[PDB]
């Protein structure tokens, strides 16, 4: 046997504890830890030896398990507390804040020794409230700490309230708050210490060595809900975000669509929202009366904004039950959320009501009585406003029965604030969207004014389709050949006039005859046949144009009706038809004639540098863009569309051929593409026969566009090309109209203008002219002339024009010379 | 023997139970103790208890503090290894990044004789484990406790850790530490010193043993996320706060969002840059690459199909002193783009997670100071912002967290959240953008309109002869020239007898009302008075005639007559007695403009053809667009006649024109006519006139009252003219009703009223009759009564009506003779 | 001191390859607004002014025979 | 019954001066915004000009005198 091993056991005690320690310690840590129904004998009072409290520590810790029930745990420790501190019983305050003033209800009521769960649970009907400042609970409440008082009655503030209703004497109290590092969260109380006189400074020890193990779950509980309900307000916030983003609409649909997605985060029976009218002040004729003495004046709640309170729609959400949603349009005072009166008085104050126990309420008058078969009764109610930016309230929100069946605390408060200051925010869509609505409208109305003041009306087309007169129908009963012949009979004479040489002149003739003359140009072209072009839309259409131009010195209906007669000598005259189809040539020929319809004389500069409209629209290129989109506005009306009767790729290619027209116009764009022309042209040498040339350009699309902007361009400046005695007034014209947009510029802007503009300088008009001639319009027209033979009658008249204007500044700048000299400098 | 004591022990169940399970002598157990042991114990047992009840109450009380997670761990760490016999034990911490799983180390080689230095690793320690390599991805996945009897037979094991750390593994034991049905953390221990494997007590002393790590573990989790949660919060109010503020463009939305909520992220920087939107082209960008002068584009392109441009980047450096600074065109060797990651993330769209960004091939980065502070790139996450229609607008990219640690799940929802609710909120830019554009052109299509309408230099010649009389321009003329020039041409007052309530314009032009219409304001006197250049009577007056349209009725002699009614209803019937100079001016003026623009039709048509003035105007839809545009001309500065006037004055007449030109409408008139009628009545009783003009003289609304009913007075003058005029006007409102219904009939398909069609053309005199039976005749005959000087109207209305009648009992007499007795 | 995990520099790790990154959240937060019921009585209409006020049928029908209706 | 003797409802010792919460109008609420660093030169500033990038200073001075620039 081992009984020299037990004798050296005993010579060194510390061995066999560390043998034991070894090799047993596991078991009973197993055992202790494990379901053991610690022995403890409860019978009787008595002090407790280390095995007891060892087996009472052990105890409370056995429980600290994965679930975590906080009413449980909390109830042991209170009933091994009863048999530690000698009292008789012991309750649970716990801590919540209402409308900003904190309360103290009741959750663990009267637990003695030997109690049970059932019997001491409190339900929500069931709580005793406790304001902060009236027992020694509201004492301890505010000064965190522990407080004894062996006698109730030299206590100042003590409350026998619960005594008379719970039939109790109290003698003795000691209490401590449960706190979460700074804030209070419970508050535990002991009564009538058995078989003593008072609480004595041992049971403040042992409560204060036994209040840690609460603390933990109060910790747990605590911090649960407090993520809890974050995490619902941010899924709330985004999920509001993400509705009110989706389209621009009005403030109800809006605001239906953001409440209706997130009902499964809020926790409540029933919420509505009622909409307020934001008339502000009426119109005469609703004020006469009641000056006048027919109504009476209105008299009842009103908003501190100073309006009538007035709910002209109420939206119900009804989730106990079977989901409903309704919407009741002028809602009566009958109904159930508002026969209240507390949405009336938040609307007339606009503050934060919390209410609990709505039916014990005197201030308001709540149902007491089913509302619904299923006896869903009223318990708890809080309503909250909705304000704008402009501090006016647009809405109530009131809010129902919370689910738990609970009354409502400060988490939900805050939730609920955070939803309706997002809402309240939200408004400014609705206002965009109205002002939208009207902004298009407004934009909508005036433009038919501009239609109404450029097109031409059924008076002035007789001056041209005779219609009335050599038949007696009005031109819309006439059928096309009877518009053909009396066109054929009006129209003038196409080789008489020269409407297809380079020296056509439109100095002798009027404004009228310049628009017979453009309707032939559209005859000589045979595309009127081949489109099915109406006559009578055509003649609109081209009268429509010559009023469309302003009386401006230069940019008048003349200019334009120059730069298309220049066009169509270029199909014609020219022989560069021969790559371009009809349609393209019938783009041409429109997209020539509708370049400049708006001008108001002034170029890009001074637009761009007086802030003006259009530069903020367009920006990059202002008076192209904008005569290309008033053109194409004229074309898109039914009685001047000549593009009428074409499928939808030729009106789409003519469109396309006209935008690409019109904008090279600009002068910018035709400096930055004129080696890729130059390219062209010597490329057009390459090849053996005019015919191979021909037919490889009639393929090529982009040097196609290409020749659509340089022939633009050339017939943008063909008045230069004219002959000596039209440049000469020409000239005058153009500088004049530039002398009044430098005038213009000296008085509304501050920079003095430019050599090129200013008035004084009006002798040094022949320098510039040849400076402008060396400089921009000499590489297109020889380009021109080297490309085709039959372009050189331009070249000539250009160079012939550069010759006198040369001698005419040579002649001014020797006549400068000598009277500087002779009159100057040497005198 | 010490060994032999200790063999004879182990190998002897039967003695060992017994000699330990033996009532020892208080004193000996009090001396076997270190110190003293309090009277309870008395057994080994109840030593071991009390001691193991003491530590754990300690531990209690560490836990109680604060949240201190690392110190409480390691001591029952601690603990646990001297409990289990083993020599090793660690703490390795979930954590997710990019969707997947890894198992970093917080504490390494816990001995049972150890101290906090020696087993916290740092952040730059950590050895990271995938869910798949090693016993503790096993571990973690199948969220259950794992015991190892031999490491060389375990089939998921990895011996990654035993190189760097030297050392052999023989046992391991793990555990994960779950906080619902997330695992939070696992505890391992290896290498059992006391057996050749674990036995059956040793794995239960390990679940019991952890209740209290695992409550520890559960308040430290439950705190992160309730923080986290709460910043997500207030993030997302803050930036809605942000955004609702006004319409702006993208970037300064961006700007306030990004700045306001700086303290909320904990970065050390982030950079914001700005992708272009430029979906295609112009004619002239694309030739020089179609020609083949330019290379075509060969580059990273974003999934809609564009091209990668950041025309815009914010950088945001908050480690050091704040210096928020903007990039007009970022170079390509930017501190944030030479990285090539917001490149990457505008091609793919991925939220990207980087965790040592030194060591990475992906992605080039400096690998060194960026700056002299010696900031040096640890930890990158960049997401793209993308709006409604799946568009990338721009690339946000976030460095180096300040706590030191590479950005979690956490960090990755909150800045997804913030760059989702700023992707949504692009529909501001949008609308804002729209509404500039939608004013632009307003303002565009208005100045072509006051182009037409108004007055050239040319035409006022007509009026203003000034180029030759004076020879020079009327604008450089004197107001003595001016007033000269005026009195020869205008018209003398009784040449075209403007006084009398019988006048007549079918033989007087254009130009000849326009000239009487600024002698009746010469006549009336205000011109002197206020101080109105003539230059600019002249121009609105012509103004005004050019802005009514060339129709039928409506045009610019109805206006004239109006004006004229008006007029001589203020001087000849002796009802300015009420009124003062300015009220009758802003009388004359309303009356001129009561009809600017009219269509040609009534306001049931522009409800019934949706036209905008409908939709814009929902009460008085005509009435209400006259006023607009004649206050629409009155606001340009050489039409403006109201220049010399007091702001009251101005607010006054303003007010008395919206009251005038709206009380033209005939449905306000029917509903607020009996107040005019009791107003007549007060006076009829009151006393000799002289005292109800002192009396009605400071009642503003009774004489609001009065002027809309003069108004409607004036606006059916048409039928109280001589019955020559008559007969003659009442043809054109037929015919102007007859063009209206063709339209219905045409357009909106609907069978128009007896009133508005071609083919009853012959009840025109019973229509007419019915009409002054019942409209006409009560104002008139209020009127009448009211004051004695109208009664020429009163009569001259019966004597039409009775015309009306006879030829209407002339028409009757005709279709019964032919109908019931050529027929029968 | 040579740390408990001897690892110096940086974050070390078993796995090589290339790194995969998360897709998107672009579902569980995606006609606008028709499937919520009570939706057709919302909206501004058109009609929301009185078209008269107390008045004899006889004299309602006499206005709609002279287009002042 | 009850460990609070008390099944009506909840029961406090006060009276019944109803006493309601103010709106929060201090932590969010007191162009709009432009105190923010970096705000000057961050609008749209429209001031888009081409390079031209292909003409010399006398040409291009050439270009602006007469206005087409
Ligand atoms: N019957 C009973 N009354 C209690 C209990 N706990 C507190 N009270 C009483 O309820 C009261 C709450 O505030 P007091 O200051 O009036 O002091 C307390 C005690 O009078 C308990 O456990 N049982
Ligand atoms: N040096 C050392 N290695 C450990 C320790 N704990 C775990 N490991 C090792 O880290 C490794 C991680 O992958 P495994 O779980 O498969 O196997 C583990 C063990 O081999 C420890 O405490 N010290
Ligand atoms: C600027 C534009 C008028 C071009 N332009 C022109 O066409 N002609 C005929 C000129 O004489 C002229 N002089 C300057 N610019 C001119
Ligand atoms: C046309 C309409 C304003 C009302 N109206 C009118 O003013 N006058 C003068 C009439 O003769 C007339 N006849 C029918 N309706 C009429
Ligand atoms: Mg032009
Ligand atoms: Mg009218
Ligand atoms: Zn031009
Ligand atoms: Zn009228």
């Amino acid at each position: 046997t081992a009984e020299e091993v037990e004798k050296f056991l005993d010579s060194n005690v510390s061995f066999a504890k560390q043998y034991y320690n070894l090799r047993y310690r596991a078991k009973v840590i197993s055992d202790l830890l494990g379901p053991r129904e610690a022995a403890v004998d409860f019978s009787n009072y008595h002090a407790l030896n280390s095995v007891e409290e060892s087996e009472i520590i052990f105890d409370l810790l056995r429980d600290f398990q994965d679930n975590l029930q906080a009413e449980k745990c909390v109830f042991n420790v209170m009933k091994k507390l009863c048999f530690l501190l000698q009292a008789d019983r012991m309750s649970l305050f716990m801590y919540r804040a209402r409308n900003g003033i904190a309360e103290l209800a009741t959750r663990l009521f009267n637990v003695h020794k030997d109690a049970v769960l059932e019997e001491c649970l409190v339900a929500p009907d069931s709580e005793i409230v406790f304001p902060l400042d009236m027992g020694v609970v509201g004492h301890v409440a505010l000064s965190k700490k522990i407080v004894n008082v062996p006698n109730t009655e030299e206590d100042e503030h003590f409350c026998d309230f619960v005594d008379t209703l719970t039939e109790y004497q109290t003698k003795n109290i000691l209490a401590s708050p449960i706190m979460n590092g700074k804030d209070v969260v419970a508050i535990i109380m002991v009564v009538n210490k058995v078989d003593g006189p008072h609480f004595t400074e041992n049971d403040e020890e042992i409560l204060l060595k036994y209040l840690n193990f609460a603390n933990l779950i109060m910790k747990v509980f605590h911090l649960s809900y407090l993520h809890n309900c974050e995490t619902r307000r941010g899924q709330i916030l985004l999920w509001s975000g993400s509705k009110v983003f989706e389209e621009l609409t009005d403030i109800e649909r809006q605001f239906h669509k953001a409440l209706y997605t997130v009902r499964a985060f809020l926790n409540c029976d029933r919420y509505s929202v009622g909409l307020l009218d934001m008339t502000k002040q009426k119109e005469f004729f609703d004020v006469w009366p009641v000056l006048m003495g027919e109504a009476p004046p209105y008299a009842g709640p009103r908003t501190p904004d100073g309006r009538e309170i007035n709910f002209y729609k109420v939206i119900d959400y009804i989730l106990h039950g079977k989901e409903d949603i309704k919407v009741i349009p002028n809602p009566p005072p009958d109904h159930w959320a508002l026969v209240s009166g507390l949405p009336t008085y938040v609307a007339q104050n606009g503050l934060i009501c919390n209410i609990m126990n709505a039916p014990s309420e005197d201030f308001f008058a709540f149902q007491k009585e089913p509302l619904d078969e299923s006896g869903w009764m009223i318990k708890n109610v809080l309503s909250m406003p909705i304000v704008n930016k402009k501090e006016e309230i647009v809405g109530v929100a009131t809010f129902y029965n919370r689910k738990d069946g609970k009354p409502f605390d400060e988490m939900d408060e805050t939730l609920m604030e955070s939803l309706t200051q997002f809402l309240g925010w939200s408004v400014l869509n609705p206002d965009t969207y109205e002002l939208m609505n009207k902004l298009e409208n407004r934009k909508d109305i005036f433009q038919d004014m501009v239609k109404y003041h450029v097109k031409c009306d059924n008076e002035e087309i007789q001056t041209i389709l005779k219609t009335r007169e050599v038949y007696g129908k009005e031109p819309w009963e006439c059928e096309e050949e009877e518009l053909a012949e009396i066109l054929q009979g009006e129209l003038p004479d196409a080789d008489k006039y020269e409407i297809n040489k380079f020296h056509f002149s439109d100095l002798p003739l009027t404004e009228l005859e310049l628009v017979k003359c453009g309707i032939q140009m559209y005859y000589e072209l045979k595309v009127v046949d081949k489109f099915h072009i109406p006559q009578e839309a055509l003649v609109r259409f081209m009268y429509s144009l010559s009023k469309g131009y302003r009386r401006i010195t230069y940019h008048n209906w003349r200019h334009g009706f120059n730069v298309g007669q220049t066009m169509f000598s270029l199909l014609v005259t020219g022989k560069l038809k021969r790559y371009f189809t009809d349609l393209e040539a019938l783009a041409m020929v429109t997209a020539a004639f509708c370049h400049d319809i708006d001008h108001r004389g002034t170029n890009n500069l001074y637009q761009m540098k007086s802030q003006n409209p259009l530069a903020k629209l367009h920006g990059s290129s202002i008076l192209e863009r904008h005569h290309l989109e008033f053109g194409k506005t004229l074309l898109r009306d039914e009685s001047l569309n000549i593009f009428q009767n074409l499928n939808r790729r030729q009106h789409e290619h003519a469109i396309h051929m006209m935008d690409i027209a019109i904008i090279a116009t600009d002068l910018a764009l035709y400096f930055k593409k004129r080696t890729m022309f130059q390219k062209i042209v010597d490329q057009s040498k390459t090849y053996e026969t005019q015919q191979e040339w021909t037919q490889y350009m009639m393929l090529d699309q982009t040097r196609k566009e290409i020749v659509m902007a340089m022939m633009m361009t050339a017939c943008d400046l063909s008045a230069i090309t004219k002959p000596w005695e039209v440049q000469s007034k020409v000239a005058l014209l153009v500088a004049a109209e530039f002398w009044e947009q430098g005038d213009l510029e000296r008085t509304v802007l501050q920079q003095n203008p430019i050599p090129m503009m200013d008035r004084n300088k009006a002798d040094e008009l022949p320098k510039l002219q040849v400076g402008f001639i060396d400089f921009v319009c000499t590489f297109v027209y020889k380009e021109f002339s080297r490309f085709h033979e039959e372009i050189t009658p331009m070249l000539d008249g250009i160079t012939n024009n550069r010759k006198e204007w040369k001698a005419l500044a040579d002649e001014y700048e020797t006549k400068m010379k000598g009277l500087e000299e002779e009159k100057q400098k040497q005198q | 023997s010490e060994g032999q004591v200790h063999r004879f022990l182990d190998q002897n169940p039967g003695f060992a139970d017994q000699y330990f399970g033996r009532k020892l002598s208080p004193e000996d157990v009090a001396n076997a103790c270190e110190d003293g042991c309090p009277e309870g114990c008395t057994s080994f047992r109840e030593l071991c208890q009390v001691e193991e009840s003491a530590a754990l109450f300690e531990l209690v009380q560490d836990m109680q503090e604060n949240v201190n997670m690392e110190r409480v761990v390691f001591k029952i760490l601690r603990r646990l290894c001297s409990i289990l016999h083993a020599d090793r034990c660690s703490l390795f911490m979930y954590r997710q990044r990019n969707g997947v799983a890894e198992l970093a180390t917080r504490l390494f080689s816990v001995q049972p004789d150890s101290v906090l230095e020696d087993c916290l690793v740092p952040p730059d320690s950590e050895i990271v484990f995938p869910l798949d390599i090693g016993v503790v991805g096993h571990v973690a996945q199948t969220k259950k406790m794992v015991n190892v009897q031999d490491v060389m037979e375990c089939p998921h094991f990895s011996s990654f850790a035993d190189e760097l750390t030297d050392y052999v593994t023989r046992n391991i034991l793990a555990t994960p530490i779950m906080n619902g049905k997330d695992v939070v953390a696992v505890i391992m221990a290896v290498n059992k010193l006391d057996g050749p494997c674990f036995t059956s007590e040793d794995e239960d002393v390990f679940l019991k043993y952890l209740n209290f790590g695992t409550l520890n573990l559960k308040i430290y989790h439950l705190s992160y996320l309730h923080n986290c949660e709460t910043r997500r919060g207030q993030v997302l109010l803050w930036s809605a706060n942000k955004v609702f503020e006004e319409l702006t463009d993208i970037e300064r939305q961006f700007h306030k969002a990004f700045y306001t909520v700086r303290a909320y992220l904990n970065c050390d920087r982030y950079s914001v840059g700005l992708l272009d939107m430029t979906k295609e082209k112009e004619f002239f960008d694309v030739w020089p690459v179609l020609m083949g002068e330019a290379q075509a584009y060969s580059g990273p392109r974003t999934p809609d199909g564009r091209e990668i441009l950041f025309y815009k980047v914010i950088d945001y450096i908050l480690h050091g002193k704040e210096d928020i600074k903007v990039i007009p065109s970022p170079p390509a060797d930017h501190w944030a783009l030479a990285s090539g990651l917001p490149t990457y993330v505008a091609e793919s769209g991925f939220i990207c997670n980087i965790m040592n960004a030194p060591a990475d091939e992906m992605f080039n980065f400096q690998e060194g100071p960026l700056d002299d502070s010696g900031w040096i790139v640890k930890n990158v996450l960049s997401m793209p912002i993308v709006n409604k229609k799946e568009e990338i607008v721009g690339v946000a990219t976030f460095y180096n967290r300040k706590d030191g640690k590479p950005f979690d799940e956490q960090d990755e929802v909150l800045m997804e959240s913030l760059t989702q609710f700023l992707g949504w909120s692009v529909l501001n830019t949008d609308t804002y953008d729209k509404m500039n554009k939608l004013e632009n052109r307003k303002d565009i299509a208005q100045d072509m309109v006051l182009y037409h309408v108004r007055c050239d230099r040319e035409e006022i010649q007509l009026i203003l002869p000034t180029r030759e009389r004076l020879g020079k321009e009327p604008a450089d003329c004197e107001e003595d020239e001016l007033g000269k020039i005026l009195k020869e041409v205008l018209p003398g007052p009784a040449k075209f007898d403007i006084y009398e309530f019988h006048f007549s314009d079918l033989e007087c032009t254009e130009l000849e009302l326009v000239k009487c219409g600024i002698q009746m304001y010469y006549e009336l006197g205000v011109v002197r008075k206020f101080q109105i250049p003539q230059e600019v009577l002249v121009r609105f007056l012509f103004s005004v005639s050019k802005g009514y349209r060339r129709i039928t009725y409506h045009n610019w002699r109805h206006g004239f007559n109006v004006a004229q009614t008006m007029f001589t209803l203020l001087m000849t019937g002796k009802l300015k007695s009420y009124y003062t100079d300015l009220e009758a001016f802003a009388m004359v003026t309303a009356g001129l403009c009561h009809d600017i623009d009219h269509r040609g039709t009534n306001n049931l048509y522009q409800m019934k053809s949706q036209n905008p003035l409908a939709k814009l105007h929902g009460s008085s839809i005509l009435e209400r667009h006259h006023l607009e545009f004649g206050k629409f001309l009155l606001s340009e500065e050489t039409l403006n006649i109201y220049q010399n006037l007091n702001r009251r004055q101005h607010e006054h007449v303003i007010h008395l024109m919206d009251i005038a030109i709206i009380a033209t409408d005939l449905a306000l008139y029917f509903k607020k006519r009996t107040m005019f009628q009791k107003i007549v009545d007060e006076s009829k009783n009151y006393e000799d006139r002289k005292s109800w003009v002192e009396y009605l003289s400071l009642e503003t609304t009774r004489k609001e009252i009065v002027m809309a009913m003069m108004m409607t007075a004036c606006d059916l003058s048409a039928i109280t003219k001589p019955w020559e005029v008559q007969s003659k006007v009442a043809l054109l409102v037929a015919a102007e009703f007859w063009e209206q219904g063709d339209l219905e009939r045409t357009v909106l398909d609907q069978q128009p009223i007896p009133m508005m069609d071609r083919n009853k053309a012959a009840e025109l005199p019973k229509l007419q009759v019915g009409f002054i039976d019942f409209v006409c005749t009560f104002v008139y005959k209020e009127f009448s009564r009211f004051h004695e000087e109208i009664l020429p109207m009163f009569d001259r209305l019966q004597n039409n009506r009775k015309e009306w009648k006879a030829l209407a009992d002339e028409y009757e007499a005709k279709v019964k003779a032919l109908e019931e007795d050529q027929k029968k | 001191i040579r740390s408990a995990t001897r690892v110096m520099g940086g974050p070390v790790t078993p796995r090589k390859g290339p790194p995969k990154f998360k897709q998107r959240q672009t579902r569980q937060f995606k006609g606008f607004g028709d499937d919520i019921p009570g939706m057709e009585g919302l909206g501004t209409d058109i009609t929301v002014i009185c078209p008269w006020e107390a008045f004899n049928h006889l004299e309602l029908h006499e206005l709609a025979q002279y287009g002042i209706i």
